[PDB]
This record gives structure tokens, C-alpha cells and sequence, in this order.
């Protein structure tokens, strides 16, 4: 919201938040969906193990450098591997 | 054509610091004794020649920096506009100045 | 007696100091046109060179307490990859503008890129250097508009006195239609004071 | 391919690994190691004028590397003067 | 020129949240 | 203190080179500064065509380069590091006239 932006300069996909949120690498959690087996996956992952869940799935598109300014686009990820 | 984030990184901090890239005419394979980069590789490691090249192409394009070429060597300067933009990717605050200003 | 390949190093280091020098020339003559830069030097340092210029509007070449003259000094550097700071260019400037060729040359070619036509910036330039006390001037313009010249006074063209005495310079003009090539020669035959041959006196 | 080879009595022949001896000129490119398999991997030398881009009648004389026509346009700068 | 199939979530190589698995011939990410 | 340095001087103009060693020599007037060696001048030598193409009767450029040179060992550990600077400074700066001194 402010400082986030300072991050980016994190990821978004399941293909990349299960490669963080296992092996402990992750930081914090924020799911959105569709279907429930994208939503009780990641939940249950979560259930192992920080899990929380953002009001909605837009702000992650708009939080996270996915537009260019205008054109934001939804995307759920729940990895702040980075955090720095 | 698939430049690590660590080069452009690397190849902003250079500039802004100091205010000029001295870069030769080359686009065969070769890295560059200058600026460097580091990826958990343990060592410091250097950006390759093409990278490089079309960063500086991709920049002076937009109208960040100009550019003479003399014979085998572009020398490029940022003007207002690069350090106004820089700053950003570097993400810096309006008071950081470049070295030169700093009695050279 | 002595051994050939020590020295080497000496002279060997002599020379590529000289060419190192050149490239700064031309590329002087690409960037710091606008303070009309004439010529430059050199003098190897302890730990840098102190390259001195000179340049007619020495104001232009640097800037805010020297900023882009610093901008400039931290950039040769690395292409020599020499240590910054130790880098120290100087300044100077020229006086007798209407005695060296290069500036009015450049100022010319601007004055002919202007849209005003070759004959009023020939006798522009002619009557500014013979107010500057010279013997005479010469004028050439080659291009798509043959070759039209323009001279006021005496010239020397041959012998060794040429080299020291006659500057001459030359320019490309990149125009729409095609290439203008312009040249300027000067002759000053009281240059530091050198005697030209013949040329005598008696007394009472 | 990185798991596969040829007969162990075919490699008595291979090449010596000391190294070539035909290097590539720099008048001053660090030396490090798809297409990049075979970009440029031919290897020569090539010396050309230090001012054109020209690989055709350069003098490497006193470690010189000019072109013989770019020559006569610097030569009053670089200090050779036209005596005798 | 080959092509490529829209992803599907069959990594869930179990039947409870039981992380599985973290196919031919065995092959690791990259080549090594 | 004592180091057996020495001097040596280079250029490519015979006029500030012999003029430059006459300041030497006066401001080692008293450390026993002495003559110098003049080596054989380094004439480089250059040919080339005059034509761009190649075309007429084949004629040639002639330009070559000296490299005057004087060396003033003289010194050696006559005098100190501490003067070797001053005999570095009341010197005349000559904008090219490379210099070298090694013990
Ligand atoms: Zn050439």
C-alpha cells in the first residue's frame, strides 16, 4: 500500500508460491477463488503451515508490479519469500 | 535476451555513481571488465556484451541518457531526465546526488 | 656494451601516450564544439594526466562550479581506466580569435547551416580576421550549389615557412542535398615574433 | 548428452589439453567461456584499425594497428611529421 | 516447435493435504 | 638518503629537450648533477601510398618520428629522497617531455 512498492523494486503463481511456501522459505499468506482445489490446497498447505487471507484478489494485482500505467489484473499468491 | 534484474541493477547504480559509461563498440561474445553483477554465484560475476549493449540501446532510445562515438567506444551521459528515472529504479529519494558533483 | 629491449619500454611508452591524446581530440571536437574547442595536450602525472584545453567560450565547456567538466573528467577515466580524481583537466583561452583558423571555421559552418548564403559568411569571416591583424585570408567552398573562392591579401602557399606561419582547417557540412566541404587558411607572418626569410631592413 | 561418451580406447586421442595457440587480438573484453554453442566458436584473430572497423591493411609495427589510409589523416596529431 | 497445455493442479499427488511428492525414464529439475 | 637513482628524460623535440636538460643541469649545479648520455636517435620509419585506389605513376609518403633521449644517473644516492622531490618541482614544467627515475 506504501512500502510494498519499495519490495518489488515476492512472487505471484501457484507454480511459484508452493516452490516458496514449502521447504519454509516463505513469509506470509494471502489467498483470494474459482475452485475449491486451489483454495483448500494451498489452505491446507497452510493448515501445515503466516496463513492469512487478504480482503480481496484485485490489490494483489494492483500491490504487485503486474500493470504498466491502467490495466491491473487479478492473480492470488500467498509467497513474500523475498521480504527484505 | 533474457537480462537478470542484478545486471540492470547493477548497470543503473554504475551509471548514477558515476554519471558516465565508457563502453566500446563490440557484439561478438565477451563480458565487460566494468560493471559487475553478483547471482549466489560466490563470486562477483561480470555482465556479457550483448546484455549489456542493448540495455544501453533500449536507454538512449528512450531519451535517458545521450551519446557520442568517437572511433570504438560509445560514450554515453545521462542528462535531467536520467536522473530523475534512475533514482526510481534504483529506488532513491530526491536528495541523493551523483558523486561528480562532489568536487572530483 | 648495452641492451636494446629496456629502452624499448621508454619509448615504447612515449608513443602510446600520443595516441592516447588524439582520440581525446577528436572527441572533443565531437562533443565540446559548442565552446569551440581548438586544440589540447598532455602531461602524464604521478598517478593521472593533466590534460589542458583550450576552448574560446571557456564558460560553455564547464559548468555549475565545473559540474559537467566533472561529469566529463570521471568518464575518461574509466576508458583509460585510470584512478578518478587524480584526473585534473585545466582550462585556458584564446584571445586573438581572429588568428586561429579552427574557431571561425566552426563558426562559419553554424553561420552556413543558418540559412544565410556562402558570400556574406566569407566576408564575415575575412574581415573579421583582418581586423584581427592578419596579412590575409582564404575562403573555399566545395559542394552541390562547383567551387566558389573568395581571398583578400597575399598568401604564401609553398616552402617550409607554410607549416609555422599558414593554420588551415577543414569541415564537412552534412545538407539536405548533398555535402558542402568548406576550408579556411590565415596566413600571420609576425607569429611569436618568428622573422620570415627575405625579408630584410637596413638602416640610416 | 552430458551421460553419454565414447570407448575408453578411442580416448588415448584425445586432443592435448594444453592450450591453443591461436589466440585473439585486444588492443585493451574479459576473457570468459542455444545458439552460444556456436555463436563464434571458430577461433582467430582479429587485429583491425584501432579507428575504422577495418581488418584490411594495418600495420602492426611498433604495436601501431592503423589502417594505412586512416594514417595519413592522423599522422600530423600522433607526431610523425613528413621530412626528407 | 512444441506446444504446451493449460496447467492443471495434479502436483497434489495425494488425497489430504499429505505433500506427496515434493514420469518414464528419472530426470531432476534442470539437468542436474 | 642514498638510493643510486636515475634520471632519464624523453621527447621527440630536439628544442625543449636540449633546453630542459640546461635547467637540470643548473639545479644540480651543486648535488654534482654531470653530463648526460645522448643515445642514438630512435628514427622510426613509415611508408605508404599516397593514392587511396592506387591509381598513377606509384609514388610514396616518407614520415617518420625521432625519439630523442638523455639519461642523468648522475645523481644515484648523491642525493636524498627528501631533495629528489625538490629536484622534481624547480624544474620547468614542459607540457611533453616524459620522465622517468628508478634507482
Ligand atoms: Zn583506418
Amino acid at each position: 500500500k506504501e512500502t510494498f512498492k519499495r519490495i518489488h523494486n515476492l512472487v505471484t503463481g501457484h507454480r511459484q508460491v508452493f516452490k516458496y511456501l514449502e521447504r519454509k522459505r516463505a513469509k506470509i499468506c494471502f489467498l483470494a477463488c474459482e475452485e475449491k482445489q486451489y483454495a483448500d490446497i494451498v489452505e491446507c498447505l497452510c493448515k501445515e503451515y503466516h496463513l492469512c487471507k487478504k480482503f480481496t484478489r484485485r490489490t494483489l494485482g494492483e500491490l504487485t508490479g503486474q500493470v504498466r500505467c491502467i490495466k491491473v489484473v487479478p492473480a492470488s499468491a500467498c509467497v513474500i519469500h523475498n521480504f527484505v | 535476451v533474457h537480462i537478470p534484474k542484478a545486471v540492470y541493477k547493477a548497470v543503473y547504480a554504475h551509471l548514477y555513481e558515476n554519471a558516465s559509461l565508457a563502453l566500446k563498440e563490440y557484439w561478438r561474445v565477451g563480458n565487460v571488465p566494468g560493471i559487475t553483477y553478483v547471482d549466489e554465484n560466490g563470486k562477483l560475476c561480470n555482465p556479457t556484451y550483448l546484455h549489456v549493449n542493448c540495455i544501453m540501446q533500449s536507454l538512449e532510445s528512450r531519451g535517458v541518457v545521450k551519446d557520442t562515438f568517437a572511433w570504438r567506444h560509445h560514450y554515453y551521459l545521462l542528462t535531467e531526465k536520467g536522473e530523475q528515472f534512475i533514482r526510481k529504479e534504483l529506488d532513491l529519494t530526491d536528495d541523493v546526488l551523483p558523486t561528480p558533483y562532489s568536487k572530483p | 656494451i648495452v641492451r636494446r629491449d629496456e629502452e624499448n619500454v621508454y619509448y615504447s611508452k612515449y608513443l602510446n601516450d600520443c595516441i592516447m591524446e588524439a582520440e581525446l581530440h577528436e572527441f572533443f571536437s565531437r562533443e565540446l564544439v559548442d565552446a569551440g574547442y581548438a586544440s589540447c595536450s598532455l602531461c602524464r602525472t604521478i598517478d593521472s594526466i593533466c590534460v589542458i584545453i583550450q576552448c574560446a567560450e571557456p564558460e560553455v565547456v564547464m559548468g555549475d562550479n565545473h559540474y559537467r567538466l566533472h561529469k566529463i573528467e570521471y568518464l575518461l577515466a574509466g576508458r583509460f581506466m585510470c584512478d578518478p580524481k587524480n584526473f585534473n583537466i585545466w582550462v585556458d583561452k584564446i584571445i586573438k580569435r581572429g588568428l586561429s583558423a579552427e574557431i571561425m571555421v566552426d563558426n562559419l559552418r553554424a553561420k552556413l547551416e543558418e540559412a544565410m548564403p556562402i558570400r556574406r559568411a566569407a566576408y564575415s569571416i575575412i574581415r573579421t580576421a583582418m581586423r584581427a591583424g592578419a596579412a590575409g585570408c582564404e575562403v573555399i567552398v566545395a559542394g552541390k550549389l562547383r567551387a566558389n573562392k573568395f581571398k583578400e591579401g597575399c598568401l604564401i602557399s609553398t616552402g617550409h615557412p607554410k607549416r609555422i606561419f599558414l593554420a588551415e582547417a577543414t569541415r564537412h557540412i552534412k545538407m539536405r542535398q548533398g555535402v558542402i566541404g568548406v576550408k579556411v587558411r590565415i596566413y600571420n607572418p609576425n607569429i611569436r615574433g618568428a622573422v620570415m626569410p627575405d625579408k630584410i631592413e637596413i638602416g640610416a | 548428452r552430458n551421460l553419454g561418451s565414447c570407448g575408453a580406447e578411442d580416448l588415448d586421442s584425445r586432443v592435448h589439453p594444453s592450450t591453443i595457440f591461436w589466440p585473439t587480438e585486444a588492443d585493451n573484453a574479459s576473457g570468459v567461456p542455444m545458439r552460444e554453442t556456436e555463436f563464434c566458436t571458430h577461433i582467430a584473430h582479429k587485429r583491425e584499425c584501432r579507428i575504422c572497423g577495418n581488418y584490411n591493411s594495418v600495420y602492426r609495427k611498433y604495436g601501431l594497428f592503423i589502417c594505412r589510409r586512416c594514417f595519413k589523416e592522423n599522422a600530423g596529431k600522433i607526431g610523425f611529421v613528413k621530412l626528407h | 516447435e512444441p506446444k504446451k497445455v493449460r496447467l492443471a493442479c495434479l502436483k497434489y499427488y495425494t488425497i489430504k493435504g499429505d505433500t506427496a511428492e515434493p514420469a518414464r525414464h528419472a530426470d531432476r529439475c534442470h539437468c542436474g | 638518503m642514498h638510493q643510486k637513482y636515475t634520471i632519464i628524460v624523453v621527447g621527440k623535440d630536439l628544442k625543449l629537450v636540449e633546453r630542459y636538460v640546461k635547467s637540470i643541469v643548473k639545479e644540480g649545479r651543486a648535488f654534482g648533477i654531470s653530463g648526460p648520455c645522448r643515445a642514438p636517435v630512435r628514427r622510426l620509419t613509415i611508408t605508404t601510398r599516397k593514392s587511396p585506389c592506387g591509381e598513377g605513376t606509384n609514388t610514396w609518403h616518407r614520415f617518420e618520428l625521432r625519439m630523442y633521449k638523455r639519461t642523468f644517473w648522475v645523481t644515484c644516492g648523491g642525493n636524498d629522497i627528501s631533495t629528489i622531490l625538490s629536484k622534481t618541482v624547480v624544474i620547468p614544467g614542459i607540457q611533453v617531455t616524459v620522465e622517468v627515475e628508478e634507482p
